RNA sequence: CCCGCAGAAGAAGCACCGGCUAACUCCGUGCCAGCAGCCGCGGUAAUACGGAGGGUGCAAGCGUUAAUCGGAAUUACUGGGCGUAAAGCGCACGCAGGCGGUUUGUUAAGUCAGAUGUGAAAUCCCCGGGCUCAACCUGGGAACUGCAUCUGAUACUGGCAA
């Protein structure tokens, strides 16, 4: 399933940041980000009408943590769903239960909230929940279980994540570590960066 | 991140009020510019510069300061690009129909020296016309191979050449600067809060330009095209 | 051997717009006479005069706005070789929708807005756009 | 304020006494976003001299082409030279999603969603000609109302 | 054309004929593999094409390429054929699964190991 | 299904990297060995063969083969053509077939509108619900592009009369 190798490539393949690491420092400049995702970096490429629209799938899957078979069922669903296309699959995309304890600030990462919430540790309306494809309703209540509760990591990561741009479509208390998924999220509200018309459109090739 | 150069902050007490979101006031009575609010401003900088240059735009850089005089001259001709060092003259952009004819003098007047009538007149005459194009060389030198009007300005202190962006205000061009704290941020299109005065930042703020510049114009487009 | 008489005037408003003519004149028909009134009520056509006792001529002044001529095209839908008729909610919409396609119903030759409020169809004469 | 878009380069010969000598052509389409499109074709003996050859001609040939909320009208066809192009309005279609070298003057023209087949030869010179007339044969409902029941609420309805 | 025409007789599908007839509708088929032999392709290639004829279990009797560097069909041989021509000698239409039942894998081989049947070297 | 114990411990391959088509260098070989879906590569400096490194895609799968549709407007009803590209009978008359100027009246067959019965359930689609989510199951609807009958409309088409 998921990707598990070394997860700042892609982020030099994408180029752009990915936030795949936590953030402690900045992205370090121990990487060598902007200039070289393999042997022949510093050969720049072309890049061409395909490529950019695959490297726009590239970017939003390697973002979220969504394989392809999964990823087009997101699409599918976004396109048998009322309204504009890519803003039902970034709405999709935010409705995760990963990418929620991300947004809530329970993990520092998305492969470290995954793994709170594969483990048996997030709970939602008051119920456990193991899996990481979990679409949260709006008006539900996020939690965590007193077993991991004050572990370390969700202090450490919560520490962190006070500097990550307070995502205004979810209310967070930290100290009950809890939060209420208020409304989907439009298109305006997350970071203008990723360009939907090409993944759209790449499916509707 | 004071990636290689040294711009940490600046003067004392005659800060500029306009720029309160750039301040840390150190222990020394001496301001400290955001530097992790100067990159993301740098940055939207040089999107723009590799936007204006790929259009194929002529930068105009602007910079005496006594210390950064010779980082432009170094740092711009390693591009195609414009450059005043020296003396801002007053009206060289929105008076350029007669500063033009002052330009003519200059490549008209190299021509007629570089070969011809250098010696034909009098020692004294060459004593004269000799003055002359060492007075109007680093005057209009940089800015002698533009023919036109720049799409963009570059200025190292807004404080000290606030004429040249009220100049390039009057007309439509993007002006941007890398601004002190005492500079006032207000004609300038894309700030860029940090250090003047240090010559290992107009060595960095004006050697990233001018990586912008060179590596912006599409040397591979062409290529794909060939 | 002048089978379509209605494409038959539909060819000369077209040829006439084409050849930037001020008028034109056809034989004229009960149905001639109806569908050069709806193209009337819509604003394609001004003045159509029907000008004859035994053997009728009905002649029309052919607009032009611009130097570009009004009627930008115009087709025959239900011609005699494929005669088509339509259903209620199954009436097109010329041009989406800034377009009228003339159909003929039982409460008389109309357009398809005014078929749809009428709630009824039938026999799709033309598209005119 | 421009967003040029280069289309397709190809290779061209002319067979002198020597030997063949080859050029270059390129295709280009500018235009602001707003329903302004130029296609340039250009030619010259090297490839960035013929695509800056079709920018400078692209840029004087320019078409104003009225689009509401960044999609068509109305549904339009076009022809030239057995390049036949259908494109539909497509309100939020979500996504330019057009062939080759329709694709480009689209996107250059400010539509964001249509729903464009190209029929008949796919050569690209003769598709993004086909597609500035289609675009060029659209008009608006102001238009049609001014020349035709002078009202926008009688020729809306 | 002519609505009328299409009336009296109705406009007639075009007939798609099979590439390849040895049994239709059959992903693989086996055969006995008599007489492997070699062939020189058409004219712009030139090398030696090891080719193998092959009497099959339907009373076809095809023949067909050897992929790979060196095999070890000799006669009776019994082998896999799937379809896929070579476009290169004439009448070659199918292959042989390497790997499969005799026609066995290709030594040394490193990448592209699924076909030509090689098992993944792991001591 | 839940609780507890143990320790990152038991768990990543497959195809591709000349163009189409995302991803490039070296070495081995030398029109050989081989590759190939179509163009086509291989004659000593092969980004196309074989290996290595690096990269790209998909992932408990990956690729090949077979088969259907698409792309194919490449059988065109939607939606093509026929001077020279494939294609106008050598030219007519002419039965069946198709199509038919214009006005009035009648009919209501075609046509249109409504209603009723039927078009099984499952399946597709919409709004929900339940399985920790999903696949899956399921409530209600919509639809089932139709057929028959009754009631009307009579602009067009047809039948009849003038």
């Amino acid at each position: 399933a998921r990707y598990l190798g070394p997860k700042l490539k892609l982020s030099r393949r994408e180029g752009t940041d990915l936030f795949l690491k936590s953030g402690v420092r900045a992205i370090d400049t121990k990487c060598k980000i902007e200039q070289a995702p393999g042997q022949h970096g510093a050969r720049k490429p072309r890049l061409s009408d395909y490529g950019v629209q695959l490297r726009e799938k590239q970017k939003v899957r390697r973002i979220y943590g969504v394989l392809e078979r999964q990823f087009r069922n997101y699409y599918k669903e976004a396109a048998r769903l009322k309204g504009n296309t890519g803003e039902n699959l970034l709405a999709l995309l935010e409705g995760r239960l990963d990418n929620v304890v991300y947004r809530m600030g329970f993990g520092a990462t998305r492969a470290e909230a995954r793994q709170l919430v594969s483990h048996k540790a997030i709970m939602v309306n008051g119920r456990v929940v193991n899996i990481a494809s979990y679409q949260v309703s709006p008006n539900d209540v996020v939690s965590i279980r007193e077993k991991a509760k004050k572990q370390s990591r969700v202090k450490a990561a919560l520490e962190l994540a006070e500097q990550r741009e307070k995502p205004t479509w979810l209310e967070v208390d930290a100290g009950k570590m809890e939060g209420t998924f208020k409304r989907k999220p439009e298109r305006s509200d997350l970071s203008a960066d990723i360009n939907e018309h090409l993944i759209v459109e790449l499916y509707s090739k | 991140m004071l990636k290689a150069g040294v711009h940490f902050g600046h003067q004392t007490r005659y800060w500029n009020p306009k720029m309160k979101p750039f301040i840390f006031g150190a222990r020394n009575k001496v301001h400290i510019i955001n530097l992790e609010k100067t990159v993301p401003m740098f940055n939207e900088a040089l999107a723009e510069l590799n936007k204006i240059a790929s259009r194929k735009g002529k930068i105009l850089f602007v910079g005496t300061k006594r210390a950064a005089s010779e980082a432009v001259k170094d740092a711009a001709l390693s591009c195609d690009q414009f450059f005043v060092n020296h003396r801002w003259l007053g009206g060289m952009l929105t008076n350029w129909k007669t500063v033009r004819q002052s330009i003519k003098r200059l490549k008209d007047l190299e021509t007629q020296s570089q070969d011809g009538t250098f010696d034909k007149l009098t020692k004294k005459e060459a004593l004269m016309r000799t003055r002359e194009l060492e007075k109007l060389e680093n005057s209009l030198g940089g800015i002698k191979d533009m023919g036109g009007l720049p799409d963009a300005l570059f200025v190292i202190d807004a404080d000290h050449e606030h004429i040249a962006i009220k100049e390039a205000n009057n007309l439509g061009i993007p002006v941007f600067a890398i601004v002190d704290t005492n500079s006032d941020p207000d004609g300038v299109d894309f700030v860029i809060p940090g250090n003047d005065d240090a010559i290992r930042a107009v060595t960095l703020y004006l050697g990233a330009v001018a990586a912008t510049v060179r590596e912006g114009r599409s040397q591979d487009l062409a290529s794909q095209a060939e | 051997s002048m089978q379509d008489p209605i494409a038959d005037m539909l060819t000369r408003i077209r040829n006439g717009q084409a050849a930037n003519k001020a008028a034109v004149t056809m034989p004229s028909s009960k149905l001639k006479v109806a569908i050069a009134n709806v193209l009337k009520e819509e604003g394609f056509i001004e003045d159509f005069k029907v000008e004859g006792d035994t053997k009728p001529e009905l002649e029309l002044t052919l607009k032009y706005f611009q130097g570009k001529a009004v009627v930008e095209s115009i087709q025959r839908v239900s011609r005699p070789g494929l005669r088509i008729y339509k259903r209620k909610d199954e009436l097109p919409k010329v041009m989406a929708g800034l377009g009228i396609a003339v159909v003929s119903t039982s409460k008389g030759v109309m357009t398809d807005r005014a078929a749809r409020q009428a709630g009824l169809g039938g026999e799709i004469i033309c598209y005119v756009a | 304020e421009l967003q040029e878009k280069l289309i397709a380069v190809n290779r061209v010969s002319k067979t002198v006494k020597g030997g063949r000598i080859f050029s270059f052509t390129a295709l280009t389409v500018v235009g602001d976003g707003n329903g302004r499109v130029g296609f340039g074709y250009g030619k010259a003996r090297e490839v960035p001299a013929a695509i800056q050859k079709a920018m400078e001609k692209a840029r004087r040939n320019m078409i104003n082409v009225a689009l509401n909320n960044g999609t068509l009208q109305h549904p339009v066809k076009g022809v030239h030279t057995g390049s036949r192009v259908f494109m539909q309005p497509a309100s939020e279609g979500t996504g330019i999603i057009a062939g080759g070298a329709m694709r480009a003057v689209l996107e250059v023209a400010g539509v964001h969603n249509v729903l464009a087949k190209a029929y008949g030869s796919t050569n690209p010179i003769n598709v993004v000609r086909a597609t500035i007339d289609g675009l060029e044969n659209m008009n608006s409902p102001e238009m049609v109302a001014a020349k035709r029941g002078k009202s926008v609420e009688e020729i809306l309805g | 054309a002519t609505v009328n025409q299409l009336v009296r007789k109705p406009r007639a599908r075009k007939v798609a004929k099979s590439n390849v007839p040895a049994l239709e509708a059959c992903p693989q088929k086996r055969g006995v593999c008599t007489r492997v032999y070699t062939t020189t392709p058409k004219k712009p290639n030139s090398a030696l094409r090891k080719v193998c004829r092959v009497r099959l279990t339907n009373g076809f009797e095809v023949t067909s390429y050897i992929g790979g560097e060196g095999h070890n069909l000799q006669e009776h041989s019994v082998i896999l054929i799937r379809g896929g021509r070579v476009k290169d000698l004439p009448g070659v239409r199918y292959h042989t699964v390497r790997g499969a039942l005799d026609c066995s894998g290709v030594k040394d081989r490193k990448q592209a190991r699924s076909k030509y049947g090689v098992k993944r070297p792991k001591a």
